[PDB]
């Protein structure tokens, strides 16, 4: 089965995703983000001391 | 024979499955219980045992 959703990225935020489909129960998701790094693409230029 | 009376039924599912798609349910009023046998008056779907 498919389903899309898109969450908020505040951390410590539990999100709650819904799902139907016919000849089932309803049923909740629950997504919650705990971190988040951003590394950039380094290449060093040079150093310095 | 068990009298049967007040028969009614409602609609869960209906699914175009192929090989049988949905669940009806059908309540009635009766007096003592016993044997009984059920059919489809229509070619639309067929009711199973």
């Amino acid at each position: 089965y498919e389903h899309t959703a898109t969450i908020p990225n505040v951390v410590g935020f539990p999100y709650k995703a819904h799902i139907e489909r016919n000849g089932f129960s309803p049923m909740t998701l629950q997504l919650e983000v705990l971190g988040t790094s951003l590394e950039p693409t380094l290449n060093l230029e040079y150093i310095t001391c | 024979a068990p009298a049967v009376t007040n028969l009614e039924c409602q609609v869960a599912v209906c699914t175009h499955s192929s090989d049988f798609g949905g669940i009806a349910t059908l309540t009635f009023k009766t007096d003592k219980p016993g044997k009984c046998a059920v059919h489809s008056h229509s070619n639309v779907a067929t009711i199973q045992e």
